[PDB]
């Protein structure tokens, strides 16, 4: 089966090669949140 | 106001948030995030140009593929050469300029180089320039800090020569506003 995109990562279809949570410093009411990296799955694309 | 006491606090409080907004505004920049833009723009291109050469050689071996089949591989080299030489777009005549002319071929889009259009604004002067633009390589351009705009015209009556636009000018020229106004205790903007 040539399936499209054969031979072609998940990152090469320009997946984040990491996904990091926003971080928050809030100074007025001394709030702290720490940023969260989470990775994608990884997996390719059969070329047939 | 000055006179006053309720007055110079309330200017004293307008004052410190100009000096909050002063500083705030000097954490921003556009030719930075237009830049990150381009670049995010120019690695799509990059990655879907780079996936059609892969599918165009996929497709070109089978084609040829079948055609050994079939014995016509004659014919598949003729159909090759079409696609990769197609032909040529003839130059277009028009009251704004002349569209250049430019090739359609499979390896001209794989390419992606294209020629942008002598063309005219409509109610104004402006006067686009023709330049070839790479889209995968549009990765690699930058954007100039400043720019120089053809012409102008105002009700297609008055004409204003070419203007610069400096992406420093318009946010110094707002922060000076501000400062303007922070420095307004016994003084008044310039007009300019």
């Amino acid at each position: 089966i040539p399936l499209p995109f054969g031979g072609k990562s998940s990152r090469d279809l320009k997946m984040l090669e990491t996904v990091r949570t926003p971080a928050l410093h809030f100074k007025s009411v001394g709030f702290h949140l720490p940023s969260r990296e989470f990775q994608v799955p990884t997996f390719t694309i059969p070329k047939l | 106001a000055l006179s006053s006491a309720s007055l110079a606090h309330m200017k004293a409080k307008f004052r410190e948030t100009l000096e909050d907004t002063r500083d705030r505004m000097y954490q921003m920049d556009i030719q930075q995030e237009l830049q990150r833009y381009l670049s995010l723009v120019g690695q799509v291109y990059s990655t879907l140009v780079t996936y059609i050469s892969d599918w165009w050689t996929l497709a070109a071996k089978n084609l040829t593929d079948f055609a050994e089949q079939y014995s016509i591989q004659d014919w598949a080299k003729r159909m090759k050469a079409l696609v990769e030489q197609g032909f040529t777009v003839p130059e277009i005549k028009t009251i704004l300029g002349t569209m250049p002319a430019f090739e359609v071929s499979l390896q001209a889009l794989q390419k992606a180089t294209f020629q942008t259009p002598d063309f005219i604004v409509p109610l104004t002067d402006l006067r686009i320039p023709s330049v070839q633009i790479n889209f995968k390589d549009l990765k690699n351009i930058k954007i100039p800090s400043r720019f120089s705009t053809p012409e102008f015209t105002i009700l297609n009556t008055f004409h204003i020569p070419s203007f610069t636009i400096d992406f420093v000018e318009m946010k110094v020229k707002i922060i000076r506003t501000i400062d303007q106004m922070l420095n307004s205790e016994l003084q008044w903007p310039v007009p300019d």
